[PDB]
């Protein structure tokens, strides 16, 4: 595979700057790069197809090799040279599905496909070019146990999950007290609810926790905080716990008072944040504490009057609310995100030929349940795979 | 060199750098009490030795920890640090009429 | 095109590495190829201009060649290399202004500029290098006829489209059943609402749907569902279309029930995603359909049964709704979307020199215009303006 | 500056380059500068750290040349070069973070520490191979005294501001009319109000004018106008201007009239735009003016005329609003955004070491207060952390 | 790293290998590898301690070499040799020490200690003895990125934790029905307690469930299954849920039936056994879930008569309980044992020197704390203090 | 010897000790604040006692470094001394304990037994080395 | 059987000695036995799988014998040398996996599979290093 | 570092030396006045200055 990536960005090279006009020297070490291939390539027999619809292709190379004479390209050595790039791109292509449409438990690091199987060993080491983009590099470097990460924006790593929780209540739904959250995608929103308005609280307060799980660390992640939930404002219904009955919600905002970010590593709280919005910084997190509380105004106007009885019959919902959303991260293991092909790649090329699902990745490749299970195992199949993507991605145009 | 004892039925003696402890002696202590300045002890040997060995000293720590400061004592609370919440509360404890 | 991309990345490459005591070793082939476009500038005169505010400009080359003898640059042989280069700056600003200005309804995927026009000479020709802008390499591979796509974050393939359409209404719109979309940039709000409340057609449910067409087709795109539709759902006041009077809408929003999203082609089924919200790909598509149906509580409380009375006049009204985000996506075209600094560019050079607006773009050209009237002979306007424009950003921050 | 910066692309360039195999003749240069790098560096001593708690580390460097004549790059060059790059990588790992957190009240744009000014002096302008990086091009080009640019995506220029003004109070808060924005990242959500629709203003009509400034110039803006503000149609009880009690904002919506958004640079008109919505380009400005409209239906079906009461008491407040989204820009300095994670890694480092409060930025880096006194001092300073923040981040992510 | 390794067991070879007497051949090589290592290690100046508080320590080398023609061993040459022998020992206890504290949030692949660091310079990877025990195997097996892991008696995995789940009670605490259970280590002993004798539950049946979540992948281990629970049979008061007073348990025991033992991976069933005790395998699993059930009898005795009531007044509860202890496995992630002193010494050195404390660790190494949040960066960190108080462990006690 | 070398206060699950020659085990029985009825019955004010109360603790030593030899758990040196003695039916010398029983062979340590002891573990370890 | 210990403890020895920078000498011995089991294990052809869901594996040995230009390792001959040993321990794998599923009644001293009974032949017998497990 | 709070809502920061003027951090105000001893700002930072 890495000497798949070789072939991809070489070949990516040839289309990029093999062009009518051009210096022999501005593309020396390209020529005497690609030659060196049409070296070990002539003579070498590839299978592929055998699995999903990916149909049985055998592939020889007996392609001559490129002038090197001539000093200023014109349209003959380019097209001469066009005719079997076309045909390298698509064995390129081929090999790229072949190595996508397959998983392992037995260790994902190897590689997968009898094709790249024999291609790894010494015959043909001397496939390379260089590296220049992150995957390829993260590859190489995470092989070797150095130092890395990719860079992401906006990405999910929070499983799209939206409930809520209940302290206070009975059937009859006149008197409720608790928290909705709603982490999907990036976005996180969280919203403590009362209907008491603290008439029964020790002084007028009361608490709301919440806590999430990441399913892998982030490190030095930038993310913004705003001191409301643009999401939970409406009047609305929602089912029981038990989908028997239905119940009413018609909220009303205030403002929250100590409001309380904790960003948390292994129970040590790295990053401490006391009511400041905007964005803020997490050099190093993987567990997220939000706490505040639901304090009842001390002076009071008419319409708030109104609104919030000592007595007994309710009419409206007091709300505190907060809002969260990430937009980048350095990261140690690859994530979907809003930048990238990649899941859509694999995705697409699984569903060009109908692959039946195998033991570890998800039915059609749906991203919550795959998120939801994330395993070892998971990631080296994850991370390979998308190193696959990326090489299909670095060539399809 | 500080030495420490209490009604509790113990005895300790030991050095400011490192709380290593130092076999006692009785007559040097009676004199150093009897003139030099008390300090009243709030964080006993145990709570100190212990401190030592799972958290972080620094000298000046030590200078404050052994002066029994407030700044010491108030940031180690608020650090949740478990150790010397469990011998506050036992004091609390012992406060019970 | 081509030749000016040519002029401009490698003033971006020189004048980002022609600077005193660093090696010569390091940059003699580029100096190669300042010489070879020294050679094939002197001599000549060239004109840029003629319209708008934009003074006539005349411009000569006179410049020595470069010098090679030294083993380190020193500061003065920069120092000629910078004055060269500002004129060159001005040259490549100056003909890509004229280009970005001049157009016509006929043949508007070839120059428009004396200057480039010129440029377009086989002589003029040879001073290549490579193409490594994204822009560049799709504009060559457009002019060899083969598939190409753009990576856009937030396309803006959506015209401002917010309409609503009414299933049933009345003098004083108090039975009232349609359907709300708001359609700007990428973000999909649509919303249906009736105010029976699901009491009068068969199986006490009332179907929704919505379409959504394309006039281009997009490819890995990934796609955010947020199950609710957040701008129509509050109080509201609007006007009716024939604007005899205005209706109220006081909304209470439910449960989405068996949502369908279709993304189609030519109106057949590629990607189908049912019961399920969160994020997803579209690997090609290009046409959106959201179904879904208010499914009135079989079961309720006492507030939720005086929220809906099963008589005629209604107080309350039910509406639900989806939301759709393309986070990023790939085109056959060029579009519009969430980071270029390019259609602006041109605008501003439009506006600044003030040409009168001609029937090439709507005056000031309205992007809602645009891709309301949405034409391939445009598009390859706006895919040549374009490449000038990132031709243009390339040299003058 | 540009020492380290250059070693840095040197060595990023090297390790992305040096691989197995591939023949002398496609890094022979690289080999050069590396070896080159090495001889100059030799015999030089260096110190880093002593504050916070970066520890102090010592640096010397007795390496020799690795030139070993070949034809194809073998093993023994991918360890001699790999250990040299670990070393190589630590060492400007460590002077770039002691570099950062150390800051000056004055000449923000000179080396802090004893190593960086050494790395200034003559005896080491011997190895400049190349500055390439839109960050090092304004560095060098802002020592030509020329045109700073930079380019981003969501600039959160707007810091943090929640603010709400009165133009008619009543102290039982029902005849309030007034203004109400939020500032957030880069989003300007602005809405008026009135509680009567002006049955006391002249003519039917209200106006209501919304002028905010910046913190710098600001030029090539890519904006979304949409005509419904998204926050500020909620049902909210919002406290007091005297802090001492609150009152019940009651929104319904109408349409905004007569919508006047313009862009003024020293005061003078240069952008407009009426009846627009949709997209608009932003050519040079400071101070962004909305002037809105509030006008009374001309009539009024049953439903809005039990809304609107002519007699006193009014329950439902009437509400305009608009939404100003800035989706990129060009500017004359460094901002933060969405996009170039700088921010986060700049706090990241003096974060973890627990540096005192740099005596210029305030405290915690609090991107609100940091932009609202964004001052010549804080101009330099921010420009040195954010240049060597994406120097460091070349190498370790 | 691996050279500490070759040093520790080159030491190790030079106090034993070497006495009194020997024929030159036997340890010619080692001694021919020592004057090697002794011409290596002088002619570095190194500073080892100022941490805590272990001291500076000035360090050089200057020693003769070895014998290299002998025909046997006399007393005059292991004379020579122990003096600067032991100093070596001294050094590398040092340099053990002085590693064994360290902390890196995002690092711990790459060494940290200074003469250490200085010491993995390639110019001293001249001293490789040989890698032959268990973790410096795995060490330069992880380098290379093969299948690794560690076989372990008694291994501690479980976190400590006492909890109970409660399925039916009331605040009388008269009618009990849930399950305790208690892990630790390598062992957990789970009970399910009943009230009522399953007298009012369907078919004369009632179940008990359990889950264990691991914290990491093991594979291939010994589980002695036993159906006798000991530590849940006797006369217990334990406190409330919630906590306002405590409540009493006097159970009986039964002999279970129906059981269900299963350990799965990453959501599915790997090992599935019914009612088979003593001694069972896994395979490839991180999920344990019990299934068991009692029976009221179908028949009875006086005194089983007298004790298994209809009635409300009960007074010997029933209990069923299951032990289930991993005696031995092999895994990937590092984990502290009950067969070395490893984490023994790690501690030791802790607390020796009092450590500046962060989150890289909780605070002292305190297992349980550790492994409930186990970590994949501290996993590096601990795994690299592990192989070097191995290394430690091989030399000096 | 009287020096404290380590301390806890309630720690629970697993601890490290650098160095000990003693141990100490010092812990509290309170009264629960309150009880429920079935609880305050085990629990009355007055003499007569029909339920005893108690707390327990369990001291696990899983792994240890000693500057004198020990019978240990993973070896098979003591087992196999012994059954040398016992092959061939020695009369007990006065240095060795009748029985050869590890505990009263411990309860007195003096040094000549940890002598002789060390000899015969190692020409047992020796012996072992040959009958695998 | 013995002949698979061999060349277990020969491969696990090898990945425990030969990696980058070591002494020709201290493994010197273990270079030539390598050679030797390069040599002797020249030519022939295993098979494995084709019981259960055991997969159907082929291999031959063209692994050439490694040379004798050494002062000390060099990452080049730790590939070529690597790249050879990862072959061998797959086959290793398959081999140990195609026996420990095997079976018998009254011969459980008599290697069982296919692949160790033709390695009870007559040439393997160099193959054969240390004994000390 | 030095730290001076007053009524009318005047608040400085600064350094002993060169007395520069320093931005305020509320949270080292609030860690800091809580138990240490306090003292009089017979002189402000003005007429320090």
């Amino acid at each position: 595979m890495d000497v798949l990536y070789s072939l991809s960005k070489t070949l990516k090279d040839a289309r990029d700057k093999i062009v009518e006009g051009t210096l022999y020297s501005n593309v020396s070490d390209l020529i005497q790069q690609f030659n060196q291939m049409i070296i070990t390539m002539n003579g070498n027999e590839f299978q592929t197809g055998g699995i999903g619809n990916l149909p049985i292709r055998n592939w020889n190379f007996n392609f001559g090799l490129l002038g090197t004479t001539l000093l200023n390209l014109d349209a003959n050595y380019v097209e001469t040279a066009r005719n079997t790039i076309d045909y390298f791109v698509d064995f390129v292509d081929n090999v790229c599905m072949d190595e996508m449409v397959r998983e392992s438990q037995r260790n994902g690091i190897a590689p997968q496909s009898d094709s790249l199987r024999k291609l790894s060993a010494i015959k043909f080491k001397r496939i390379n070019f260089d590296n220049s983009s992150e995957y390829i590099e993260n590859w190489n470097l995470q092989n070797r146990r150095q130092r890395t990460g990719f860079t992401f924006h906006k990405p999910n790593i929070f499983p799209y999950s939206a409930s809520f929780t209940l302290n206070r209540s009975q059937p009859a739904h006149d008197n409720l007290m608790g928290t909705m959250w709603l982490n999907a995608g990036s976005e996180i929103q969280v919203a403590g609810f009362d209907y008491s308005c603290a008439i029964n609280a020790p002084a007028n307060i009361q608490q709301f926790e919440h806590i999430v799980p990441l399913r892998r660390v982030l490190t030095t992640a930038t993310i913004t905080l705003l001191p409301d939930a643009e999401r939970f404002s409406f009047p609305r219904v929602i089912n029981s716990a038990d989908g028997a009955t239905t119940w009413f919600f018609n909220p009303v905002i205030l403002r929250p008072n100590n409001v309380e970010v904790e960003f948390l590593l292994n129970g040590q709280i790295i990053n401490t944040y006391q009511a400041r919005f905007g964005t803020i910084v997490a050099r190093n997190f993987d567990t997220i504490r939000l706490s505040f509380q639901l304090m009842r105004p001390p002076n009071m106007t008419p319409a708030v009057a109104v609104l919030f009885p000592n007595a007994q019959p309710f009419e409206h919902h007091a709300t505190v609310g907060l809002t969260l959303r990430i937009e980048s991260a350095v990261c140690e293991s690859v994530l979907a995100d809003a930048s990238e092909t990649l899941l859509a790649n694999v995705t697409s090329v699984r569903q060009e030929y109908a692959i039946p699902v195998g033991p570890v990745f998800p039915p059609g490749m749906n991203w919550t349940d795959l998120i939801t299970n994330y395993s070892p195992s998971r990631e080296d199949n994850l991370q390979r795979v998308f190193t696959v993507a990326s090489i299909r991605s670095m060539l399809i145009k | 060199d500080v030495f420490e004892a209490g009604i509790d039925g113990k005895f300790f003696a030991y050095k400011v750098d490192t709380f290593e402890e130092i076999p006692f002696d009785v007559q040097k202590f009676a004199d150093l009490v009897t003139d030099s300045p008390v300090i009243s002890a709030i964080i006993d040997f145990k709570t100190l030795k212990n401190l030592n060995d799972n958290y972080g000293i620094s000298r000046q720590q030590a200078f404050n920890l052994l002066r029994s400061d407030p700044r010491v004592l108030r940031e180690f609370i608020n650090q949740d640090n478990p150790i010397i919440r469990n011998r506050i509360e036992q004091l609390i404890m012992q406060c019970r009429l």
